């Protein structure tokens, strides 16, 4: 009776791709169509969970994945500052031309680590003073999304929504 | 000791007997039968599917010894839902072999791990003959047993107590199994009684 499609999320390596994964899928580096549930508005979808490797230049492989992938998952990371400029670097030009056109609702997850007292004395000596939500929310209208749900891992209550508005972009035309 | 010629070579040849120490060896150094160190590098076939390609009269020894290490290591869900990464041979899994050698033995064993019922083989291979390929069976496990004349399997994915598959999931064409018997059909006399047989099963 369902319907299912793939998933494809990406990132820059570190930025916290699989942990949350890991959050979704049981509720730990690879994710093969880890096979999930979830039902979005009333019609119980699985939802096919290809998690990518990184950073670690495997260009052999991360482009193998990536056809037929309807609802891409560009992260990044709350407290990696600029950095988190591979957007339109690296990654989206990349997803520009292995899948067509598809939804792109892009993750920044590790949302509880500003607060971070801990790592702020790290990241205020980098002088870097981490990201804000308009930041990211100009580079989701840079892009063209479906969403900018921000996200979290370790404390929950910012997992669930992110494959809400995933999802449903998935279920659209294309 | 383990690389991975030295062991592909092992589960084409047949032998549950000499490949004791798997578990000592992949334990101790932490690795795990789906890592990239051990698979052949264009298609992503693992063990599981070299096993069942090469069949002994029906009967290789070396999937049950080689999912309990998988076990005990820690990855069914992993490794048997590996699927190949390649654009001639795409989602074939251990089920959708298991399915066209005809072996049903080991599809009792592959579900009862939850592999998966509903895999989808896009690849350029699995695909009709007018786009530049052979086969096309759907894309599912379940559409590969009924466009291959088995009732047995059909009436084994579709009432198990461990995964039930159903007869209206919905391939990346739309293309239900019914639809995909209507799809491979040569008017022969012998295509053409299977098919009503097992048409008129599913509906
Ligand atoms: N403190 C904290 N750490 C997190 C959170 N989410 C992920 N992590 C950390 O991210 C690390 C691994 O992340 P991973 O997803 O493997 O990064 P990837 O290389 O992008 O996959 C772990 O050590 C986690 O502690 C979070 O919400 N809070």
């Amino acid at each position: 009776a369902a319907i299912r499609k793939k998933l494809v999320i990406v990132g820059d390596g570190a930025c916290g791709k699989t942990c949350l994964l890991i959050v979704f899928s049981k509720d730990p580096t690879v994710f093969e169509n880890y096979v999930a549930d979830i039902e979005v508005d009333g019609k119980q979808v699985e939802l096919a969970l290809w998690d990518t490797a990184g950073q670690e230049d495997y260009d052999r492989l991360r482009p193998l994945s990536y056809p037929d992938t309807d609802v891409i998952l560009m992260c990044f990371s709350i407290d990696s500052p600029d950095s988190l400029e591979n957007i339109p670097e690296k990654w989206t030009p990349e997803v520009k031309h292995f899948c067509p056109n598809v939804p792109i609702i892009l993750v920044g997850n590790k949302k509880d680590l500003r607060n971070d007292e801990h790592t702020r004395r790290e990241l205020a000596k980098m002088k870097q003073e981490p990201v804000k939500p308009e930041e990211g929310r100009d580079m989701a209208n840079r892009i063209g999304a479906f969403g900018y749900m921000e996200c979290s891992a370790k404390t929950k209550d910012g997992v669930r929504e992110v494959f809400e508005m995933a999802t449903r972009a998935a279920l659209q035309a294309r | 000791v383990f690389n991975r010629p030295i062991l592909f070579d092992i589960v084409s040849r047949g032998s549950t007997a000499d490949l004791d120490g798997l578990l000592p060896f992949l334990l101790t150094h932490k690795k795990r039968l789906t890592d990239e160190e051990f698979r052949e590098p264009s298609t992503g076939k693992t063990c599981l599917p070299k096993a069942l390609l090469n069949l002994s009269n029906g009967r290789n020894d070396t999937i049950p010894v080689l999912l309990d290490i998988a076990e005990r290591t820690g990855n069914m869900r992993e490794f048997i839902n590996s699927p190949f990464r390649d654009i001639y041979y795409r989602g074939q899994t251990a089920l959708h072999i298991a399915i066209e050698r005809r072996c049903k033995h080991y599809v009792e064993l592959l579900v009862a791990q939850g592999a998966d019922v509903h895999a989808q083989a896009r690849g350029r291979f699995f695909q009709p003959k007018d786009e530049g390929g052979y086969f096309y069976f759907g894309e599912l496990p379940l559409s590969l047993a009924a466009c291959t004349n088995q009732p047995h399997i059909v009436n084994y994915l579709t009432e198990n107590p461990h995964k039930k598959a159903d007869m209206r999931r919905q391939d990346s064409r739309g293309n239900t199994v019914l639809h995909a018997l209507v799809a491979i059909a040569d008017n022969t006399r012998e295509n053409t009684k299977f098919v009503t047989k097992m048409y008129d099963l599913l509906l």
